[PDB]
């Protein structure tokens, strides 16, 4: 009654698993490199051959090849299932108060106080240029919005950026579609883009009317005060959002007339909403019985539109419920839509589906607008078009690779791609970084290929790390000749500020954890899953991928014993001395008076000495 | 098979076929040829129906039909219909669900689909209806039987048996015809009859007032009982009611009182291992895993003072514990692990019998001469102890809940994140794991699982001698130092059974820097002797053994193993807190809970009073109680626990009403309390929440007047 | 500083703070309730919320009936099972009339399911009481037995496969003079031992032509053993009845918005949201709506099967009088049920370190005196129910969990009256058997305390006793139900199952999936939020890396396995596409819990690694969603 | 076995090693 | 042979040898023993 003692025991056995007979069953060797895999025991009347767990091991590893041809045909719902998952577009999640596509997520969709908007994909193909470039300016603006002066980052993050072999630069010109961040991206490089005012994804061009923006205190429905800038005087745009188009008039906090066509159930939705929030109807400011302190990536917080724009569209019933309703006329041509965007002549107040196809606004319009320095979008006339708050929130994983030669993308990476990318970098520049570093400057450490590295390090630990890192590199160069691949460990370390404790000395460390722990991290003294080395071989493993050292290693740098830069302040003196003691702990050699000795274990078959200074 | 049904039914007749079917077979999609049946049956049933038309006064032809379709809708509707036609037209209602009703004869109509031969699957239909609705039978093979000549004409009989024989052609050409299932199979069973002894247990099953069970029958099927309820509640006496009560904060008073008397014994330590007290040996390794036994003798080689200490300097003694047991107890572990052996089996045996108290077990007899001896009686219960506050229980939360210097916790890893879900979850984790990654009571919690393991291991053969169970763990601090530590020794008993749940005598030996003496009334179940002295940074610290009998079973091993699921309900109970925070607002929380935000500041908490004063602290400080508090909760967990979490979560939810001024009321406070308080007599944990709770209530108290 | 745990209550609210108070939904080690004296307590117990009752000697076990239905009133606030039928019938009838169709459904539906069931169905409940051994054996295993043994009283109706059939076999084998079947005994048979004497006794489970009379077999088939691993359990006779019984009152409960046991996950939320919403929505303008959180006391012993047989009658009023008879077994069954007390108890001489077990049959063949104090007054209150045997006469009351559905249906019956005397309230409520939450919808709180007064005598009319001392009210917008607490919206659960530890021990290749797919579902049904979800796939990674001696290729750890892997590690070069048991990385999370990781990982996969391991002609193979490979091997 | 109980026989004292009489404080010689 | 010493509460008795006779503290035996 307990399977998982009873199989915790079993595979402690010798030969647990039942074996078939044939060829193949008689291919497994009796044993390997000393271990039994298969037993030779010819049971008296069952004939059951045996098996160790090692001979599943071995067969994965030196078995017979077989032909793998057709499997996927097999278990063709499963990858039918991986492949709705990998093509997927994932929303926002919400907290607060159905297709089978849709039950297989549920797990990761539905929670009891949490909702997470999913849109399922598949086979959308086709065009993948123009996806994978909206999703590489995306987060292109994504990741300049943190960092001040967004608009530097973003140009210069948008010149190293390629989808496939084709330089996004290219791809914007070319391809001439995409959505906010396409254009905020290519103002931002100086390309032209089609004009059009942005809130939200509501795409909105005036066709009649004059507006003058007056600051205003308002009050919502949850009741607070809020200072908004109002437009006033009757004007009339045409409106679009993905597949859907109309028609908008409105006035002071008011929406008169909405005239739209049928399409997507929950395009029509956005844009009627969008509508209404644009509208500045008092009657939409009333529906806030919440609390709107929604912020951005970057931290900041929204502007009071777009606080209401998503409120309401999380909230789209607190909306539906306070906006009223009519009874639309019976004309042919005309209709009206419920809460739910069906066909009920029991209307929304002031907004009406028609049948007769609205011209689309989309006029080539390539015009030449100014981007500001927050990524704010601007006429001739002065009036702000699109910015970074417009930009769409969804997430997607491009169809098309898409590589930012930059190392200001790295924090995309999986901190093994980040720590790669920071080692092979540190190793191209090996010689000029050398040639820099033994001239008393130390600006090297200040290199964005560092500060991608330092978003890995815990920044409660990155200070005592640079500053254990730094001290040790000193020693290796002023004091003692260096080791090159110890200085090619530690050099990413060195970009914190040090954080030495008060006796003026830096922390000493056996380890440097980084983020998403258990085999991420490095060793001072010995190999690592993610550093390793072969003093002779002079090749540096950096997670499984081999790379040759030969010529920037020096002769030099070989009889030198690895503990003169394992910890800072101390140099290796005598041998192996076994009457001071045992191995000391870091504790020790902290708490150890200058000029005295300690005795420390590289690594299992390595003692040394070490002298503090 | 759904190709085929899909190709020659329309869509309407087969999601009426399925939804028909998935009423009363929880597995619609394992057997087609219900399906098969169900999707023809409605067919042949529009086909009699579809066409036939009638008229207002008798023309057989506006719209009216001559047929009413009962088939392929839901059977709560169906009902409805039938009983209506039955009752309007002043005719019987059939005990079945029929599928027509023919209007020109008013009468119900079955219509069966036979697979052999009509006028025998006919005479079975009349065996299970009879003469409450009218039969029409076709077959796959030409042949019909009605049992009216008004009924259904030749142009429909036509349509239908050509609508049979295209699906008998495709499936002889197809291979289906063996898939195939008459309607036959669907009915098997009407003819349940009762013996001479069910029936005559059921005439004595009936209420009082009743003969027989015919007459409850015919009194249910037969009487209107309208107006019973307010006949009865009015004849009901006054005495019975709820007797509500507006409930206040006058009216909560503090709970088991008698905790607060001094002339009580205060609690003593009961848990099977030492939680704040704990003294580890430490010997730093590279990390590679070593059998327990090695682990135990690399530890008593680097201390060989405490490993050689042979004579006992008693300190302490529990009353009823033998000194020179325990203590040769010790030595034979010691010696044992020492050894060059590989097992951990204890050299005295026969010593180690009579040293844990096994041999002192009474000896079962025949039930008859126990039932002749007059002096055999059964033993009493035993009574726990009332006992008041004992301030060790502070002291064990005060500790345990602060932040130590080592880790016991190394998780794997997980896929990356791409949902926002993900990052999200991700993000609670990071903060949990810094808050509580080097808690007193993480390293805590993993000895109790490492040892609990270690003790069901060791039940495999091993369940009939004396072994040796090193209390070991494994730990890491900040510089990336592994070390391994001895917090002791135990010696498993033996039980001869292999029940699950008899008794095994563990004789546990715990290192320990505490003087017993400081607080004695906290260990009268240990007795203690000083075996020596240690050097930690500079400091010599008394070292004592403290050693207990205790025992338990296969069941409490494997609790004891589980009790590492702590982690993640102190992580649930975060999610929970963060959830409601964030239920406020819109966005995700953690962040603003934890750092805080630049509109929301770092949330805090409070976590306990300094002389009388209200003390807030952190989310991490929270946290870092919320773990101690279930890791408290497991360890000290029994029936009195189990039942006062249980109990005071009623008073809880009544104390939240009032502070939402939602105006509760009850109808039994006093019985309340007595429920909670009958549990409160000597379990730490439970007197230690009593004496919180009170504290808690009289600042609640103060706060509502403010 | 003293740490005030409690304290975490004036910043955060209860609800929150005490989610998943306890980490477990089982029985604990500790708070077990087994043994003679609990039996002997729930007998005492319920006869006494019955002995104001008729009492009666049945004619057929010859054992003493307690009837308390249609008694006198309670005058004061005990336990009450004196319920009256005109009340329970009066509460169907409106049911009846709010819902039509819905009881001809429901009776059409189960009685359907019965024609198409098999006797296979009655194999996979739990442990089972056999008359044959008289033991509690394994639901398949008691079957079986059952059918041979009626084979030799030539009882062939299991043959057919029905379960109409198999059940006309089980009423009809209480008429048979005497019954015959195959009893397995210890026999301690003879042996030739090496010593002088040379008879080695030793035993064996031999199978033996065992014979019963009429009134033993009714007595068997009548009994419920007590459980040691609900603490009772029944044989096999009742199973294939209480089954569409059930399938009856699920078809009625499922129809019915009050019924809330069927739903679990996160349409339980919905429906907590949901009666809230309706019960604020239809208050009166300028009125007060009240939730009381509510328990029932006694709910299992003040529940008569007299009571469900009267509700079975009226359900299938309209039905096929075969199927009407075929309902009115199983609770007929369970009015003359007899219980088995157990092992006994334990005397002991402390001078002569003496002990020795007391069966059950021998109770009262010693003076009462030399029982504790406790034991002996319950002694005294059985010896009237006591049969010469070892059991109890327990006409009254239902045992444990066996009617839950129809326990529910007749408490959501209870709340369907909605009001008394034309007064200014109204109730509704929620119903999950046992527990319950009813809202009140008055003018102002004496009127609602009033409709609340009005609902408990109602229960008690109907045999439900709710509990005081359990029970609470508060304004409408927060309560509990069935241990999920509703505040504003918000959401919370007192308990929770939190995976246990360990493999599921099938194979390396199905642990991974029952892993992930346990995580899946506690995290879709039981509230799992994503933090908690992800560490429980580390937890259970942990484990299946120490279980399968598997850990990462790049890992430093000592094993026969584990040297393979990291030869199997160096030689690979997509080492992302290896499975964790190949001592490859974990590339789980929760949006690909729902798919296997061979799936996952196959277009990561190395091609010749890929090939071994997908090689069709491998030697190992010879829900959960898997995929055949070299990992899918078995064990003897 | 019943012979055995009803004799006496049965209620014999257990002998025990010396090592843990002599540990055994409550091991006293009868009067 | 030595001096039988026994517990009777436990119901257990052992031979104490001659060699051990003052092994046990003398308070152990009886009067005239002692
Ligand atoms: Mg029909
Ligand atoms: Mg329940
Ligand atoms: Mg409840």
């Amino acid at each position: 009654k307990n399977p998982s003692l009873r199989m915790k025991w079993a595979m402690c056995s010798n030969f647990p698993l039942a074996l078939t007979k044939g060829d193949m069953a008689n291919r497994i060797p009796l044993e390997y490199k000393g271990i039994q895999l298969k037993t030779n025991a010819e049971d008296i009347g069952t004939k059951g051959q045996m098996c160790s767990i090692a001979a599943v091991t071995w067969w994965n590893t030196y078995g017979p090849i077989g032909d793998t041809e057709g499997f996927e045909r097999v278990y063709e719902s499963f990858f039918l299932r991986k492949m709705r998952l990998d093509n997927a577009t994932w929303g926002r999640i919400t907290f607060g108060p159905t297709s089978a596509e849709f039950i297989e997520m549920l797990h990761c969709l539905q929670g009891e106080n949490w909702r997470q908007i999913y849109h399922p994909g598949g086979n959308k193909l086709t065009e993948s240029r123009s996806q994978s470039m909206i999703v590489a300016c995306r987060k292109i603006i994504r990741r300049s919005i943190v960092a001040s002066n967004p608009l530097e980052l973003a140009v210069e993050i948008a010149n190293k950026t390629v989808i496939d072999t084709e330089p996004l630069k290219s791809c914007l010109a070319a391809i001439d579609g995409g959505d906010v961040a396409c254009d905020i991206i290519r103002a931002a490089l100086g390309l032209k883009i089609r004009q059009r005012q942005r809130f939200g994804r509501l795409e909105l061009k005036r066709i009649s009317g004059r507006g003058f923006k007056n600051d205003e205190e308002i009050l919502i429905g949850n009741g607070t005060i809020q200072k908004i800038g109002i437009w006033d005087g009757e004007e009339e745009f045409h409106v679009r959002c993905g597949e859907c188009r109309g028609i908008l008039k409105k006035s002071k906090m008011k929406l008169e007339k909405l005239l739209i066509n049928s399409a997507k159930k929950e395009d029509m939705r956005d844009l009627i909403i969008l509508c209404m929030v644009f509208s500045q109807d008092t009657r939409m400011f009333q529906g806030v019985r919440g609390e709107i302190n929604f912020l951005n990536r970057a931290g900041q917080l929204l502007s009071p539109m777009y606080q209401l724009q998503r409120y309401f569209l999380n909230r789209s019933n607190d909306l539906f419920d306070q906006w009223g309703y009519e009874e639309s006329p019976k004309a042919s041509e005309l209709h009206g839509i419920n809460e739910s965007m069906n066909a009920s002549d029991y209307t929304l107040k002031g907004v009406v589906v028609t049948r007769n196809v609205i011209d689309d606004f989309s006029s080539t319009e390539t015009e030449k607008v100014s981007i500001t320095k927050n990524l704010s979008l601007i006429k001739r006339t002065g009036e702000v078009i699109m910015g970074a708050n417009d930009v769409s929130e969804l997430e997607s994983q491009a169809q098309l690779m898409i590589t930012y030669d930059t190392p200001k993308m790295w924090e995309m990476g999986t901190t093994k791609e980040l720590v790669q990318n920071t080692y092979q970098w540190v190793l191209k520049n090996l010689v000029t970084l050398k040639a820099q570093f033994l001239l008393g400057k130390e600006d090297m450490f200040q290199w964005d290929a560092f500060e991608a590295f330092e978003s890995i390090i815990p920044q409660k630990m990155a200070g005592q790390y640079s500053g254990f890192a730094r001290a040790v590199l000193k020693q290796m160069r002023d004091q003692e000749v260096m080791k090159t691949d110890q200085f090619i460990k530690l050099l990413p370390f060195c970009f914190s500020p040090p954080k030495l404790r008060s006796n003026g000395e830096p922390y000493q460390f056996l380890k440097l954890v980084l983020k998403g722990g258990g085999e991420n991290f490095i060793e001072v003294r010995k190999g690592s899953p993610l550093f390793s080395y072969n003093p002779q071989t002079e090749v540096l493993t950096i997670c499984g991928r081999m790379m040759s050292l030969k010529g920037k290693i020096e002769d030099e740098e070989r009889n030198r014993s690895m503990g003169n830069a394992v910890l800072a302040g101390f140099l290796v003196s005598g041998k192996y001395d076994p009457d001071l003691g045992d191995f000391k702990t870091i504790e020790e050699l902290e708490k150890l008076k200058p000029g005295e000795k300690a005795n420390i274990l590289l690594y299992q078959g390595k003692p040394v000495k070490v002298v503090k200074r | 098979m759904d190709t085929f049904i899909t190709r020659n039914f329309q869509t309407t007749i087969i999601q009426k076929a399925k939804n028909t079917m998935a009423e009363f077979s929880e597995d619609p999609e394992l057997q087609p040829a219900m399906l098969f049946n169900i999707c023809v049956h409605l067919e042949v049933c529009y086909v009699i129906s579809d066409m036939n038309f009638l008229d207002e006064e008798g023309k057989a032809y506006n719209l009216r039909p001559q047929y009413e379709v009962i088939e392929g809708m839901p059977r709560t509707i169906a009902w409805m219909v039938q009983r209506s036609l039955a009752q309007e037209h002043g005719i019987e209602t059939p005990k079945y669900l029929a599928d027509l009703f023919d209007y020109k004869t008013k009468r119900f109509i079955e219509v069966g689909i036979t697979k052999g031969l009509a006028d025998d699957y006919f005479w079975k239909k009349k065996e299970k209806l009879g003469n409450s609705m009218e039969l029409m039978i076709f077959s796959y093979n030409q042949d019909y039987s009605l049992s009216n000549e008004s009924s259904l004409d030749e142009e429909g009989k036509g349509r239908v048996l050509s609508r049979l024989t295209e699906l008998q052609a495709e499936l002889s050409l197809k291979n289906l015809w063996q898939v195939l299932i008459g309607e036959e199979d669907v009915e098997k069973g009407i003819d349940f009859k009762l013996g001479q002894t069910i029936s005559r247990l059921r005439d004595i099953s009936v209420p009082a007032g009743f003969s027989n069970f015919e007459g409850m029958r015919s009194y249910i099927d037969n009487i209107d009982p309208k107006g019973a309820i307010e006949r009865n509640l009015a004849r009901m006496s006054p005495l019975v009611s709820v007797t509500p009560k507006k409930l206040t904060w006058e009216d909560l008073r503090p709970i088991g009182p008698h905790i607060y008397n001094h002339e009580l014994p205060e609690v003593p330590y009961n848990a099977f291992l030492l939680m704040s007290d704990e003294l580890g040996l430490a010997n730093m390794t590279e990390g590679k895993s070593k059998k327990p036994k090695t682990l135990a003798k690399e530890c008593l080689e680097k201390y060989s003072t405490l490993r050689d200490q042979t004579d006992p300097i008693l300190i302490m003694k529990s009353e009823k514990a033998n000194e020179n047991f325990l203590w040769k107890l010790w030595r034979d572990c010691v010696n044992t692990i020492s050894n060059e052996e590989m097992s951990n089996e204890l050299q005295k045996t026969n010593y180690a019998k009579w040293a844990t108290g096994d041999g002192l077990t009474y000896q079962k007899i025949m039930k008859e001469v126990a039932i002749d001896d007059e002096t055999m009686c059964q033993e009493e219960p035993k009574i726990p102890n009332k006992c008041r506050v004992a301030a060790w229980v502070q002291t064990e939360m005060n500790l345990l809940s602060t932040l130590t210097s080592k880790r016991a916790l190394d998780l794997p890893e997980i896929g990356p994140d791409v949902a926002p879900v993900e990052h999200v979850g991700s993000e609670r984790r990071k903060y949990f794991v810094n808050e509580i990654n080097y808690c007193k009571a993480s390293t805590v919690m993993m000895k109790y699982v490492l040892f609990h393991t270690s003790l069901l291991n060791e039940s495999n053969a091993s369940m009939g001698k004396y072994k040796v169970i090193p209390i070991t763990n494994r730990v890491v601090n900040e510089k990336g130092e592994s070390f391994d530590m001895l917090y002791g020794l135990a010696v498993k008993g033996q039980s001869h059974l292999r029940g699950d749940t008899d008794v095994v005598t563990v004789v546990t030996f715990e290192f320990s820097s505490t003087d017993p003496r400081v607080d004695s009334g906290k260990w009268p179940k240990y007795t203690v002797f000083r075996i020596g002295s240690l050097f930690v940074s500079g400091r010599e610290k008394s070292v004592y053994l403290y050693c207990r009998v205790n025992g338990t079973n296969k069941i409490q091993m494997k609790w004891g193993m589980e009790a590492r699921r702590c982690l993640l309900q102190s992580m649930q109970q975060m999610e929970a807190i963060v959830e409601q925070e964030s239920s406020i607002q819109g966005y995700d929380m953690t962040k603003a809970c934890f750092k805080g935000d630049r509109v929301n500041s770092p949330k805090t908490f409070s976590i306990g009073t300094q002389e009388g004063k209200l003390v807030k602290g952190s989310f991490g400080k929270a946290l870092r109680v919320i773990f101690t508090k279930c890791l408290m909760h497991y360890v000290f967990g029994n029936a009195q626990l189990e039942g006062f979490s249980a109990e005071s979560r009623r008073l809880l939810l009544l104390i939240q009403a009032l502070k939402d001024r939602k105006g509760p009321w009850v109808f039994d406070l006093e019985g309340m309390y007595s429920g909670i308080e009958e549990c409160i007599s000597n379990n730490p944990w439970v007197i230690q929440s009593a004496y919180w709770f009170n504290e808690w209530l009289g600042f609640e108290k103060e706060g509502s007047k403010v | 500083m003293n740490i005030n745990p409690y304290f975490l209550f004036i910043d955060v609210p209860i609800q929150a703070a005490i989610s998943t108070t306890f980490p477990y939904t089982g029985v604990p080690p500790y708070s077990h309730g087994t043994g003679t004296g609990y039996t002997i307590d729930t007998v005492i117990r319920t006869h006494e919320y019955s002995n104001k009752g008729k009492q009666y000697i049945s004619d057929v076990t010859g054992c003493t009936m307690v009837d308390p239905t249609n008694g006198p009133l309670p005058e004061d606030n005990e336990p009450s099972a004196y319920a009256q039928l005109d009340c329970v019938l009066e509460a169907l009838d409106r049911m009846d009339e709010e819902h039509p169709g819905l009881f001809q459904a429901a009776s059409q539906n189960a009685m359907e399911t019965l024609m198409v069931t098999t006797v296979d169905k009655l194999t996979q409940g739990r442990q089972t009481f056999d008359w044959t051994v008289c033991r509690n054996q394994p639901a398949a295993t008691a079957l079986n037995t059952t059918i041979t043994s009626f084979r030799l009283n030539d009882l062939n109706g299991a043959d057919k496969g029905g379960l109409i059939p198999f059940c006309q076999d089980i009423i009809d084998s209480l008429d048979r003079p005497e019954m015959t079947f195959f009893s397995v005994k210890n026999i301690k048979k003879k042996l030739p031992a090496k010593n002088r004497k040379g008879f080695l006794i030793k035993r064996i489970p031999m199978k033996v032509k065992d014979k019963i009379t009429k009134v033993e077999y009714i007595k068997r088939a009548l009994s419920l053993n007590t459980m040691t691993k609900a603490i009772a359990t029944a044989g096999i006779q009742i199973r294939g009845f209480v089954l569409v019984v059930e399938n009856l009152a699920k078809n009625i409960c499922e129809n019915l918005e009050q019924s809330g046991l069927p739903v679990g996950g996160n349409e339980k939320k919905a429906k907590l949201s949901n009666a809230v919403a309706k019960m604020l929505s239809n208050c009166p303008p300028g009125g007060i709506s009240m939730t009381v959180t509510g328990d029932n006391t006694k709910w299992n012993e003040c529940l008569n099967p007299r009571i469900f047989l009267a509700m079975t009658e009226r359900i299938t009023r309209d039905s096929p009088i075969w199927f009407r008879d075929f309902c009115s077994i199983a609770p007929v069954l369970f009015s003359n049920k007899i219980a088995r007390l157990g092992k006994g108890f334990m005397i002991t001489s402390k001078t002569k370190r003496l002990k020795a077990q007391i069966p059950c049959p021998d109770l009262f063949s010693i003076p009462l005196e030399r029982y504790n104090e406790e034991t002996r007054a319950k002694l005294k209150k059985l010896k009237p129910f006591f049969n010469e045997e070892g059991t109890a006469s327990l006409s009254p009351g239902m045992m444990m969990g066996m009617f839950n559905m129809l326990s529910t249906v007749l408490g959501v019956a209870a709340l369907g009256i909605k009001n008394i005397g034309n007064k200014e309230y109204l109730w509704d409520g929620l119903q999950s058997s046992d527990d319950f939450a009813l809202f009140v919808n008055a003018k102002d709180e004496e009127t609602c305390m009033e409709g609340i007064n009005d609902f408990y005598r109602t229960c008690k009319l109907l045999g439900i006793n709710m509990s005081k001392k359990k029970s609470y009210c508060n304004e409408t917008g927060m309560f509990e139900f069935t241990s999920m607490f509703y505040r504003d919206g918000f959401v919370s659960n007192f308990a929770m199952e939190l995976p246990s530890f360990g493999v599921a021990g099938v194979n390396e290749s199905a642990d991974m999936a029952i892993g992930m797919t346990i995580i899946k579902n506690n995290m879709i049904n039981n509230g799992m939020g994503p933090a908690t979800a992800q560490t429980a796939i580390q937890l259970f990674i942990a484990d299946y890396r120490y279980t399968y001696k598997c850990h990462r290729g790049d890992s430093k750890v000592e094993g026969k396995r584990m040297k393979i892997i990291k030869e199997l590690w160096e030689n690979t070069k997509g080492r992302d596409g290896l499975l964790v048991a190949d001592g490859g990385p974990n590339i789980y999370n929760l949006r690909n819990l729902h798919i296997p990781e061979i799936v996952l990982k196959y277009n990561l996969m190395d091609p010749e690694y890929k090939g071994r391991l997908l090689h069709p002609q491998n030697p190992f193979v010879g829900d959960y969603d898997a995929v055949s490979g070299t990992h899918s091997w078995r064990t003897k």
